[PDB]
């Protein structure tokens, strides 16, 4: 790819490339190029989160959301339509009850 | 004097506990057996979901920032239409467990009857809320002798022929 | 004399699903498969996350002056705030 | 002299009306009742749909005019993909709620077939066709009698005895 | 002396395959009819499942080249999230075509259960697990009587009052 750089607004506009093992980068400098001094290297299966919420060290969970986490045992969610994370699914539907027994044939004739 | 109906009760022993109504004022539970295999599959039905939704998920939007509007409306649209698809499926896959955890409690106390009508044969009278007449000293014995599969018309015929037979 | 009652656990008036045939069934028991309960904080039961705070998750690759003490981390979870920045001056990528 | 079977009739009275083939002539339809039951819950099956699919929409493709040609063909793969989906669904659901309704209809037969045999007993013979063989003389009254609940083997077997009984 | 039960027997002679024990020491199998009316069935099933998934697709990512990565993005993103909606729903079409499979077999062996009841009356003692006791000489001539429709009580219940029967 090449670039230039366009006059008439202060702007730095950052590019990037995944480089292959064994591969070179190849670069060519005539100015107006802010260069790296290090690269970086991924380490681990990260969860990138976006969210407003403080940091508590007693709480565990698996979904995080813009507004906190979803702890629970259920598989389905009604609280945040973006979760990040192994989730249950987002409804419309904000009671989903699920019958764990017989109807109730009522207990007063 | 009750006219003893389907064992509503507000029974505490059992979801499937059955009134026996032993005519010297008992009315003890049915064989947990009956309740235990309702919950041997209706527990597991939370389970069954939630291997069909535990899935990985990555942030699309960014929430905190804005991204090409002619974009986020495919993506708003596009979340919004499998929100209604997912919710779809999720009310009908509800409704069908729903529906199934309904018929297979019919189904279980169907075989409880079943239960009661081949081992007696001919002095279970269904009235088709749950009861069965007993045309014999049907003591708390014989409540045993139902939750530990001894019930036999073999003997509990004859004591009812003492009580019913019609000769002619 | 005698009667075998098969009985349905009928407790007092209990709630209500929705199934294939009829909506709004009165049911013994029964539970939500949909949970409301939203936890205010974040869990952090695993490797702590990078609380970015005014420093972006871009940002870690660059080098603002909020981000100066995460150029260099590792986690399970990366958390970023509304008053993130990935920049001082004005960029983008 | 015909061979009366499962009263297919070209019956206009009611969907689920019976053929009472009375000696002396005679064709009328069951008790309104089966029919209403079965009424009650098909009439309702459109509004159960409607609630399903009755959504508010919006325009998201200009018609009149044209749109980035890339972000157009993932707006209508998008939108063909999901009209499968929801035919599929509907093509599913509607399957479902046929399926539903044909054994809803066999149940609700089977349900009179057990009227019969519950209230009679020995007496009432099932053909398999709908059509039970009645052992006593079971003129309109015995019509009357199954319509209003008071056809009863207690008495009805007796008649029948008159007619059927061997004694050895 | 073995203690029939259900014949499981390794069968090879007809997916529904009856063993009749012979006293003389047989083991032959069932009326085709019944296999078959399976087999017309169940053989189908693939073909329903191909008309719901025969469609015509094209090229919408270019494998060899590069799409803009936001577009890219959202692509995988839908095509992802719709291979779960088919996935969900081929898993659960799969499940109840299945579970209706499971029905329609034990279906038909009630089916088969009843063509032995409803001829026999009263001498076809069910033990639960596909056995009949039979209380006549059930010679092979009776199951050949079984397949051929012609076992009827009026002939075969007195010959079984030869065994069978008491008078009091
Ligand atoms: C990287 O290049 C070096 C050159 O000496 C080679 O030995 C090494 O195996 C290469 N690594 C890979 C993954 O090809
Ligand atoms: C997408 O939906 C979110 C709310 O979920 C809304 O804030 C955002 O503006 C929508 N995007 C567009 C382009 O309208
Ligand atoms: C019904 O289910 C709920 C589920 O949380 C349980 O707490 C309740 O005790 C059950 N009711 C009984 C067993 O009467
Ligand atoms: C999208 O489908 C419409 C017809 O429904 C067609 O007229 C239009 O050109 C299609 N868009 C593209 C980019 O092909
Ligand atoms: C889309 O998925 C393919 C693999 O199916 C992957 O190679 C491609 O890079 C993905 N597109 C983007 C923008 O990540």
């Amino acid at each position: 790819q090449s670039f230039t750089p366009n006059p008439g607004a202060r702007r730095i506009d950052f590019h990037w490339l995944l480089l292959d093992p064994n591969d070179t980068v190849t670069f060519t400098f005539n100015g107006a190029f802010i260069a790296p001094d290090r690269t970086s290297f991924f380490r681990g299966e990260s969860l990138g989160v976006q969210s407003d919420a403080p940091l508590d060290s007693s709480c565990r969970g698996d979904c995080f959301h813009s507004g906190g986490t979803i702890v629970s045992s259920l598989p389905f969610q009604n609280i945040n339509s973006r979760t990040v994370g192994k989730c249950p699914r987002y409804v419309k539907q904000k009671s989903l009850l699920l019958a764990t027994g017989m109807r109730n044939v009522p207990e007063k004739p | 004097a009750g006219f003893i109906e389907n064992g509503w009760e507000g029974l505490i022993n059992g979801w499937y506990g059955f009134r026996h109504q032993n005519a010297q004022g008992e009315g003890t539970a049915a064989d947990y057996k009956s309740t235990q295999s309702a919950i041997d599959q209706i527990t597991g039905k939370l389970n069954r979901l939630i291997g069909k939704t535990n899935q990985q998920f990555e942030l699309i939007d960014n929430e905190f920032n804005e991204i090409e509007q002619q974009i986020g409306n495919v993506i708003n649209w596009t979340r919004d239409a499998m929100t209604e698809i997912w919710s779809y499926n999720a009310e009908l896959l509800v409704a069908m467990e729903n529906q199934h955890t309904i018929d297979l409690a019919d189904s279980e106390m169907s075989k409880l009857y079943e239960r009661v009508k081949k081992q007696l044969r001919e002095n279970a009278e269904e009235d088709g809320t749950g009861c069965f007449e007993i045309f014999h000293k049907c003591d708390d014995q014989c409540m045993e002798s139902i939750r530990n599969n001894t019930y036999d018309h073999t003997q509990y015929r004859t004591e009812s022929l003492q009580n019913r037979i019609q000769i002619d | 004399g005698d009667k075998i009652c098969l009985g349905h656990h009928a407790v007092a008036n209990g709630t209500k699903v929705n199934t294939l045939t009829e909506r709004g069934i009165e049911v013994v028991n029964a539970t939500e498969t949909v949970e409301t309960t939203n936890i205010k904080k974040i869990c952090t039961q695993g490797k702590r996350p990078t609380d970015l705070g005014q420093c972006g998750l871009l940002g870690t690759l660059i080098g603002p002056p909020q981000c100066d003490q995460f150029l260099e981390f590792s986690s399970d979870l990366i958390i970023e705030r509304r008053e993130g920045t990935d920049i001082c001056y004005p960029g983008r990528f």
